[PDB]
RNA sequence: CAUAUAUCCUGAGAGGUGAUGCAUAGCCGAGUGAGGCGAAUUCGGUGAUCCUAUGCUGCCGAGAAAAGCCUCUAGCGAGGAC
RNA sequence: UGCAUCCGGUGAAGCCGCCGAGUGAUCGAGUGGUGGAGGGUGUGGGAGUGAGAAUGCAGGCAUGAGUAGCGAUUAGGCAAGUGAGAACCUUGCCCGCCGAAAGACCAAGGGUUCCUGGGCCAGGCCAGUCCGCCCAGGGUGAGUCGGGACCUAAGGCGAGGCCG
RNA sequence: GUCAACCGAGCGUUGAUCCGAGGAUGUCCGAAUGGGGAAACCCGGCACGAGUGAUGUCGUGUCACCAGGCGCUGAAUAUAUAGGCGUCUGGGGGGAACGCGGGGAAGUGAAACAUCUCAGUACCCGUAGGAAGAGAAAACAAAAUGUGAUUCCGUGAGUAGUGGCGAGCGAAAGCGGAGGAUGGCUAAACCGUAUGCAUGUGAUACCGGGUAGGGGUUGUGUGUGCGGGGUUGUGGGACCUAUCUUUCCGGCUCUACCUGGCUGGAGGGCAGUGAGAAAAUGUUGUGGUUAGCGGAAAUGGCUUGGGAUGGCCUGCCGUAGACGGUGAGAGCCCGGUACGUGAAAACCCGACGUCUGUCUUGAUGGUGUUCCCGAGUAGCAGCGGGCCCGUGGAAUCUGCUGUGAAUCUGCCGGGACCACCCGGUAAGCCUGAAUACUUCCCAGUGACCGAUAGCGGAUUAGUACCGUGAGGGAAUGGUGAAAAGUACCCCG
């Protein structure tokens, strides 16, 4: 069998300046898995932490080419998902922010 | 971490639930390891391991 | 010429012209003749593509036999 | 039955609203740049290669399709429209 | 290489020399140096067996030569700074150039070149504290934009099919 | 895991890492197959399930085309078919070489060139299999009481011959060998049964004789299927026929009656997963393969040396002195070697049997006539191909087009052809071994290369790079025994 649990497209958060940022306005970004979609990560937000989610945009984010003795090599496409969640939202702490 | 032994032991369901409980578990630790807030960097393998045993022994009961 | 299907008569290939011995190639295609078959236990008239030897034997056997025969190697 | 400054449609643009807002010339210190306050905002003129215009006129060389939209019934129809 | 012998970390080969030898290709179980591990001799066997030339091939290096050139038709300068180092980087003030462009925005194409921080043996036709260079990290948020999920043109693929 | 460390975490005798086998999972593309598509990315339908206040969303399955079966329906249109719907089974593509069948160059050589050669090469197409193909005489041969499937090897022989008789090409028989299965089935004629089609002294006609029913052992024909029966050349086989005649029982044998064939059961053989019919099933082989394990004998002395694996001297093992490694030439330090062990499971070979098939109502050997012995075939002609044979007197074989027979006193071949004689018995099928090859796997070898060599590739290798693309296509090895990889100070 295979069990949908929401947190396998959720993989991981974004940990940046612009993601502190944006989690004092009260939206969190996520690295989600390339093959989903908004509304798929808006419904896993929202059974995960219990929460109401306003809206959910998307970026994909081209690997860098990276040099080497070798030649070239290339990181992964990121997807990222930016989460505004509604106006009170309870919000989270797991970013350890 | 648990073993095929003691996995055999539970039902299905009580396996799907301790599958949830360690997608959860590696929901957090994923997220602790992106943080710095992570020590163990091998509990991630472990619980993949988990993950993987218990997806073995649904099928196994699946199959034969 | 159009490959026969009743008995699969193809073309030969070969060589001919004489007074040099020159031997440009050629072909020896069959007598393929436009045939409209008929089967009467049904009475319908399906145009093929079939040899003139296949014409002979098959108002030697009649078109119901040999029918039988070519729909037992299955073609068309 | 009518030839209608009738009616309908289309339609630039004007005006209103949007706008008690926003922005701004400038002013305060601050000097990394964080901010804060904020005047009047009427008249004309010129004037598009842009809009009305997928128009109008003229011409021959005689100028995409399909979706879409509208309508028709066939049909569905006991619930349905606004 | 077969066989038999011999030498060798008490220093083989290779290389550089000295002193010499042979009619010649060449020799040196004569010597030193360097070096560090396999070689010599005889007798046979077999050859990818000998280069100076092929406008030969590859690599390295010369000659020209510290020579030409250092890539437009705009033009740079001063002060101050930074720094080990400044004609070139930064700031300010001047001057000058474009101004249907040498401005601003897109497509195509490129693909991270963007931003921040750091660096400076390569690159930049000089130098370089600078950079489109190097390193790391970050960065691209759409119901309405451009596209798909709507439509078809040319044209393409083309169930079956026909023809071959 | 590693380049390739470093950091941070941990695991492990409760047996990790690692090795082998079997399974599970196995995104997306790709035959690619739900539809589309610029390959790896866009859009879905249906069913089930989850999730939502519901739409959205998610997951699991499934959904290509074609062929062949099977079932339903059966257009114009009536028979009916084409077709449509459903379901099931399969294919599709790739692969280094080898194979079979087809197609088929040119450079070149001929000192030109066209015949010819190159060459049936390269290339292409279609197809396979682990081998293929061929193969059980319508053969060879030459009068020998001959051989006796096929393939392959060597010879025959660079001969006979062929050839613008030029360049060149080039057999076969016969012989010696490999391997041996000189192997096996069938169609036909006759019966029997079933069935389709058309019909019916429709009864004296449908078993074998005679009686009686029966209204058909159809009066039948005729075609097909099935089963028998018959598979050959000294011709054989069938139909008739006659002598002998190895098992038992039952039911039919049109019908009951005596007597002639068939069909079931039983003892038994005979074979078998094979070409000769086909699967499955077990038990089981210290049989094998896929991991490995053990495995003797020097801390020997002296000396040199950084180091002994060198030298000198002592011993020792040896079914092990193979090859490597280890601080320099190591049998005795290590991995190992000789040698010997080892498989839970999977797979492959066997064996034993279940089981399957067949014979078993059977054969034996004889006598004289009709029937059969593979038909659009052979043969013939025309044009061609290929055979040594280049159309020549050109057989044999073979493609196309026409024409077109005979079934044994028949037909084919024995190098035009005729006669005789001999051999064989086409037009139907199958068939292992000897033979060819190596993408890949394992173990090994080299008077093979040793980094401009050897694979292009010891290294980032079909990479970087070049090119739109097909495609082309590099260079780059060595510290040292051990990083002990130069702390620290000085110039900078």
């Amino acid at each position: 069998a295979t069990i949908t649990d929401p947190r396998d497209i959720i993989l991981a958060p974004v940990i940046s300046e612009k993601s502190y940022g944006l989690i004092e306005d009260n939206v969190y970004t996520f690295v989600v898995h390339p093959d989903s979609n908004k509304t798929q990560i808006k419904i896993a937000i929202e059974k995960i932490f219990d929460v109401k989610v306003d809206s959910v945009n998307t970026a994909n984010r081209q690997g860098k080419r990276k040099r080497t003795r070798t030649g070239f090599g290339k990181r992964k496409s990121t997807k990222r998902a930016i989460v505004k969640l509604a106006a009170g939202s309870k919000p989270i702490d797991l970013f350890g922010a | 971490g648990t073993t095929p032994g003691e996995l055999r032991e539970l039902t299905d369901d009580e396996l799907k639930d301790k599958l949830r409980e360690s997608k959860e578990e590696l929901f957090n630790l994923r997220f602790q390891m992106a943080t710095g807030q992570l020590s163990n960097n091998r509990r991630l393998r472990t619980v993949r391991q988990e993950i993987a045993r218990v997806y073995t022994v649904l099928r196994e009961r699946e199959l034969g | 010429s159009a490959h026969c299907q009743v008995t699969g008569r193809g073309p030969g290939f070969g060589n001919s012209v004489s007074h040099s011995h020159r031997r440009t190639p050629r072909r020896w295609d069959p007598n393929i003749q436009n045939k409209t078959y008929y089967l009467p236990s049904e009475g319908r008239r399906i145009r093929l593509r079939v040899s003139a030897k296949g014409i002979k034997v098959i108002d030697r056997d009649g078109i119901e036999a040999v029918v039988a025969r070519m729909r037992a190697r299955g073609e068309k």
